[PDB]
């Protein structure tokens, strides 16, 4: 886990992913990168690792899912509220995606 | 222009640590914390001490400091031990009557962990009404499965609509928002003075 | 390594293309605006670009589902349900560049907020290449003829020469094609369905000697 | 070159009818059945004299004739009475260890009754393995009704991805498969800024 | 009871509204010349069935794919109702249903 | 009721449909009509009109409904596993489609 | 209060104070200011308010107390571990410190 | 970090951590050479620490869990921000016996103090610690000791005068951190001559 | 202008040969003369021809008409009943806090399970008196730890800021010029951290 | 002992000293010499033997010890208030300290 | 029981340490062409007394203040053993005891 | 303003003063090691200083108490009780520097462990000025000679006035003196007690073993 939430801005979501989740079968997890705009390649906003849990006793997509799929898809700029809990994307560590919000401009996204 | 100020009842009776503001509730902000005389006055009847505590992007200096707002950054101040939330959900007491905004299209998604789907329904580039939908709780939790098929799609192609709400349940989700937030109860894609609308 | 040759679907016959070549709409040389088929949209079409593809079996796709298309109208009785399709053959030189390749260039200058996911995904599935202003004549090497009949089923493949032809050892531009940035409202990636091919590639090819129906790719790319 | 033989385990003991594999199971193949040698051992002490069997590409004569396997066009051997049907779900009884195949593309697709959806996995116009979902049966059975949207779009898209596969269960809906097919257990958008693909 | 079908008609409207208690979404059919095929179906009682959610993501498809359509009205108890939409069909895409 | 299972190759899904089930309440048919490439308007193989089951009391779709929106938008050829069960559609009989694999060229698809 | 404890190294108590603690009348509070060597007069570490609690009810000096008055005496250098909790000192908020060390060195104390 | 240091033992470590890097009262941050130095504690690290967790130590960090059980060097208090701190009691009865240990000409340095705990020096010898003693009123078998040591203590250490220092080694305390001495219970204070039955 | 203790504070049962009990010391004649309610208090007490006995007088009876009579300190001791005055008085006045920057601690009191006081000194002059006891008072407690500050600060000459509490006013300092109070606290002057 | 308290002006605290007390076991002595400033060696003001009672039940310093301490440090001029009682201290008498106030200047101590 | 009267000693040595269960103080006077004057006070009987404490304190505060001291010490019933120290007395700072 | 006039008590007597002057132990003129009294040790004596206060008062108090010391010898038979004190009345010029003044730069130009804070306490206290190296006879303006008869507890104040003497306009340093860094161990403030008085102070009057304890041993109690 990271101390406290971190509030990254600007971010779009440049990839998306699917996987199970190791401590609970009647979950999931709903994963993906996003990407600081104008960042610099080698800097670590530049590919943010992020996830969110899925439940599989009920059916459906959950409004978190239904936002990434429509984001993504779009290339929509966010301002991501990720953290504490960390959880595991592809070997490594990813940030708990808590909420987000698409950016309406420089006031909610400098 | 004017933001909405979320009344004195929405603030939760404990704050939250790690910048972490429960499910089904947000961090406070600096302008809306500034625009309510309510919640300044409520904090400063509650509060002792030399503590500092947390908004979205500022702090509230309480207790012996006097009650002072200070400006910061988004999740700036999240490092502290407590962060001011308040509750997105409120029952308004309203009736169930139909409200609708005409020429209007879907914008500026917001989500969050076990709580609702939303978007800005604009025309000629400013807001309207915001209008939220979701299966976990309110009045129309049965309308979500059929709500998100139609809000996703007139979403990803810009389509212009008429927007069904219902002003029973109020929501506080966007931060500083200059439109008011209410339950989505229909989409219609319809042609001009249709029975369909 | 870049391409030497290039493949392109029309329903312009070889006695006209052996003679004029390819001619691109306007001069929108915008790399995104092509993509998103923007700039091939009915009383929008400005491109400055000639859709082409590197894959022989991908025009062939097209034309075998466009021949369908026109036993399904005879069916309905719409048609005759004879259709004719032609593939040409071109040689790429160095006007001739990477569609998935100038895509991801745009992206990489301009942000990713400045594309969409699925007009680079179709570049790629499409193996895109596109000749700036014009195909010249002397480009076009051959041409595969393909008639068929709806009501008997008979399929006749016929191949077709050009005199006017001229063989050098070109290939394709190995750099991508670069362009200011959109200032256009682009929505989508406008596609042509059943199979999903671009509004550029499907609109360049038809020819009038019913208006062809566009949707967004991103309100189809996942399911309802 | 070489195709995935199914194991002898799987032969169906009460075969379909006229065609009609039972659901769980698909038409046993001549290039399969050759590949057996224990399953065309077992066949000529099963088979009754002067019996002729359905395969989906070919016949099985009787041990009267010798144990003939002949070939036939696709359905052909579908008009006899008993065809020969293999389980599409076998338990290798291998670790449930995560593996992945990165820089490919889902292709292929398969369904039937009551059963798997099935995709092909392509790098460079080759074939790397299979990967299937059921909400029916297997230990990923909860996990389908996500997998199923992930792997629509990419299909629909030609998105290139890492897909993830458990080789506990071995299936066999793919006949004469050039690659194995497992449980789909996840599927990751390729990022080569993020170290994906 | 009477059931009416339709052929080759494009979706012009599709809304998706609540009627009272109940949740409703209805379409309408356009063929030049023609007039309007208005068609609805409701979650009235209505019993767990994927019915409703399932025809309604047919419809959204059929209207997203601005493909031609095929569609079975039974006529509505009440005149002036639009009526109920029993099946709908998506007729071949850039083409017609025959 | 065909008396055996036919199996139809190079086959592409030209419409796509729903209605109720007669029988069951609480299911349903997917269905629609498939074509083969290349073969003659009058040739029967030419309009191939064929129904699938949905389980209505099973939130979803089913691995057939997902395959066949896939093989509708992208006209992708098939080989179909049709009957021998006989179900209604548009008042004529159709053939129940109990198994189907897209083509992968012209050897398993001549 | 703070978020969380700080540790202050090369610390030299300037000041030393008495005053009684407000919230508990069995107890009062041994105050004081700490200042870093080598650091600006304008920085806040040049004078860092400090209090601990004393036990009225016990007869005595506490240790921290008893080390307190050899360290101010003697000028040391220390390392103070402050807060989280922070007491009223001269009307203004302090520290509370919880445990001090006198520095060995630049490896201690750097 | 530096080895030969004083290395708490398994037992000191407390069964839960602590938040805001405040160690409960009577016990103190476990450092990075005291972890690095004991392959017990590492061990029982390794079983206990679950997820991608990162704890705090006095100076560095322990990243566990999925992470491996990596020690990262860091800053005095530099990583209390984080959720937990490892923290190790300070003491421990020793179960050795009562007997008198004495260490002449050594002069009383670096003095430690905490909330409910004890006051300790650090004695030493040639620029060098030879022993590290300390006394509390709170615990202890010689808490009585206390209000008569201090006076003693006090004087020995502003004035700088060499003395012998009685200590009991029935309890032993770990209260400074990378010790490259050992740390017992006060029992007497001696300012004589050299060879003195007093001493 | 010295201080004046109030009427209520003169003891029923005065000193014996000027042992003035625990908790009470002589009172002086500028005190007396400064108290025209207490003067009026002795004329109806005193009988005829007694002779009192105060640190520096002595007090007539009422047969030679309420004389107040100069002496030297103690002179007035060698009588049978010596005037005292209780040395605390509850002001009944708020426990807030009041302090005094860039002062002393000088000029040293103390008595028979009493006070310990000190006179705070700015520039020369006295600003405020201040005691603390083990035996009475609201801030008894707090005596162990002040008493170990006061001693420093009174050992080295150390500039401090007295705090003291107005709940209680002591009148341990004959004919002082100076108010004297409860000792609350003691803050060593450092100009830097704004103190003094 | 003396029929009444004496007034000693000007009078340093030349010697202290601590013994037991012979009549209670549960208190001492805090005893010590007092000499008068500018006093003759032959007169009896220029070595005045005192002492004072110490409750040994009462932990801590009273407030005579404190001052007697400070006043003996500092040589102090004081107005001692001795007797009636007489203590033992050397084998002789010493007059009972029951109250001390330090000099302020000519007009207290003259 | 004898008692011993010393004047103008310094002290030399200072010592705190435990006698057994109890704890003790021993202190060593010095005066140039004298032997050195022995004496202990012990916690012993002292356990609800402040004696100890009070003792201890004025013997630190006499060997801090170097200056010169005088002592009653009675004698100890065992030879060679340091006396009992029952009075301790601070001379005149940078004097002497008359 | 700084002071014109400066005071030190001696046992020297006029004739010596008024002829020779006030001349410093040797030409260590380290300011931490003479506040601290470390360079006015027995054996230690290498002071490039000459202690001087600017208050009268505060020299007229240790004369008081030295005066006392011979009367308490005298009872103690150690002495026969005469005492001879003088208070000098000297000019202060440029050559004279503020004690604490000199002090508290030192501290703000090598850090706070490198004081120690009853040497600035001390300094303050004594209102001490630091003569470099030699007061001259041209500077010493008066002398109040106090002699006292221990036995009758006679007090003879004389003034004497010195020829020598220069008159200008002249008055102390208004600038601090500053030196380097001491590199000398030093334990605490060296004090003569009964008044609490410097080392330098007291030493420097002294003239033919004094009774020398660190300040910080002794301010607190025990």
């Amino acid at each position: 886990d990271v101390p406290y939430v971190l509030v990254k801005t600007n971010m779009v979501v440049t990839s998306v992913a699917m996987k199970p989740y190791e401590v609970t079968p009647t979950r999931m997890l709903v994963c993906g990168i996003a990407a600081k705009l104008g960042a610099a390649a080698s800097s670590p906003d530049a590919h943010v690792p992020f996830c969110f849990g899925k439940d599989l006793k009920r059916p459906g997509s959950s409004p978190m899912e239904v936002m990434l799929r429509a984001v993504f898809m779009q290339q929509r700029p966010l301002r991501m509220f990720l953290g504490p809990k960390q959880l595991t994307f592809e070997g490594k560590p990813a940030l708990e995606l808590i909420r987000m919000v698409e950016c309406s401009g420089k006031q909610d996204c400098p | 222009p004017g933001i909405v100020i979320p009344p004195q009842e929405q603030i939760t009776q404990h704050g939250s640590p790690y910048g972490r503001c429960a499910n089904k509730t947000r961090a406070l902000t600096v302008a809306e914390l500034r625009g309510s005389g309510d919640l300044q006055e409520y904090l400063r009847h509650v509060t002792r001490g030399w503590s500092i505590f947390a908004l979205y992007d500022g702090t509230y200096l309480g207790g012996e400091y006097g009650g002072v707002i200070k400006d910061g950054t988004p999740g700036g101040a999240f490092d502290l031990k407590t962060t001011f939330c308040i509750m997105t959900t409120r029952n308004t007491g309203q009736p169930a009557t139909d409200h609708y905004y005409s020429n209007v299209t879907a914008t500026r998604l917001l989500s969050s962990t076990n709580s609702r789907l939303c978007a800005v329904f604009v025309r000629s580039g400013q807001p309207v009404i915001g209008a939220c939908t979701s299966p976990y709780d309110g009045k129309y939790w049965s309308m979500y499965s059929r709500l998100r098929k139609m809000l996703y799609l007139i979403y990803v192609a810009g389509i212009s609509v008429r927007v069904h709400v219902s002003k029973e349940e109020q929501y506080y989700d966007y931060e500083d928002a200059t439109f008011e937030t209410y339950a989505l109860t229909g989409i219609s894609i319809c042609n001009p003075g249709s029975s369909l609308c | 390594d870049p391409p030497a040759t290039v493949y392109k679907y029309d329903s312009r016959p070889p006695e006209d293309v052996f003679q004029n070549g390819f001619t691109a709409w306007g001069n929108n040389d915008n790399v995104l605006e092509h993509l998103t088929g923007r700039s091939c949209q009915v009383g929008s079409s400005n491109s400055a670009f000639v859709s082409t593809s590197s894959s022989r079996r991908y025009t062939e796709v097209y034309l075998e589902h466009r021949m369908q298309e026109a036993v399904e109208a005879e069916r309905a009785g719409r048609g005759t349900g004879h259709f004719i399709g032609y593939i040409y053959e071109v040689r790429a030189d160095n006007n001739f560049y990477g569609a998935a390749s100038s895509y991801f260039e745009y992206v990489d200058t301009y942000g990713d907020n400045a594309g969409r996911i699925l007009a680079g995904a179709l570049a790629t599935y499409q193996s895109g290449y596109l000749a700036h202003r014009r195909i010249p004549p002397e480009n076009i090497r051959r041409v595969t003829r393909v008639y068929h009949n709806g009501i008997t089923g008979e399929t006749t493949t016929t191949e077709y020469s050009n005199a006017r032809y001229v063989s050098q050892q070109t290939r394709a531009n190995p750099n991508p094609y670069t362009s200011r940035r959109s200032v256009a409202s682009i929505v989508g990636t406008l596609v042509r369905m059943a199979p999903v091919v671009g509004a550029c590639m499907a609109r360049q090819a038809e020819s009038s000697e019913e208006a062809m129906v566009l949707v967004y790719y991103e309100s189809i790319a996942y399911s309802f | 070159p070489g195709i995935v033989i199914p194991p002898k385990a799987l032969f169906t003991q009460q075969g379909g009818a006229y065609g009609r594999c039972p659901n769980g199971t698909r038409a046993l193949t001549v290039a399969e059945l050759r590949g057996n040698a224990e399953l065309q051992t077992y066949l000529r002490q099963i088979t009754p004299g002067w019996s002729i069997y359905g395969l989906y590409d070919g016949t099985y004569l009787g041990q009267a004739y010798g144990g003939i396997i002949k070939d036939a066009p696709p359905g052909a051997g579908f008009i006899y009475r008993e065809t020969f049907c293999i389980t599409t779900i076998y338990k290798t009884g291998q670790p449930a260890a995560d593996h992945y195949y990165s820089k490919v593309t889902a292709t292929r697709l398969l369904a039937s009754t009551n059963s798997r959806l099935c995709a092909v996995f392509v790098r460079d116009g080759q074939s790397v393995i299979g990967a299937c979902a059921s909400p029916y049966e297997g230990r990923y059975r909860d996990m389908y009704d996500a997998l199923r949207r992930l792997l629509y779009m990419i299909y629909m898209s030609g998105l290139a991805v890492r897909v993830h596969v458990s080789k506990e269960e071995q299936y066999y809906d793919y006949e004469d498969a050039t690659f194995q097919t497992y449980a789909l257990t996840g599927i990751s958008l390729c990022n080569p800024a993020a170290s994906i693909c | 009871l009477p059931t009416h079908l339709y052929k080759n008609f494009t979706v012009q409207e599709l809304a998706l509204k609540l009627k009272g208690k109940n949740q409703e979404f209805c379409l309408t059919a356009f063929m030049s010349g023609r007039s309007l095929v208005r068609a609805c179906l409701s979650d009235a009682g209505h019993e767990h069935d994927t019915w409703f959610d399932t025809m309604l993501g047919f419809a959204i498809s059929a209207y997203a794919l601005k493909s031609r359509i095929a569609l079975t009205v039974e006529d509505s108890p009440y005149p002036g109702t639009p009526g109920d939409l029993l099946e709908l069909q998506i007729c071949p895409l850039n083409g017609y249903c025959e």
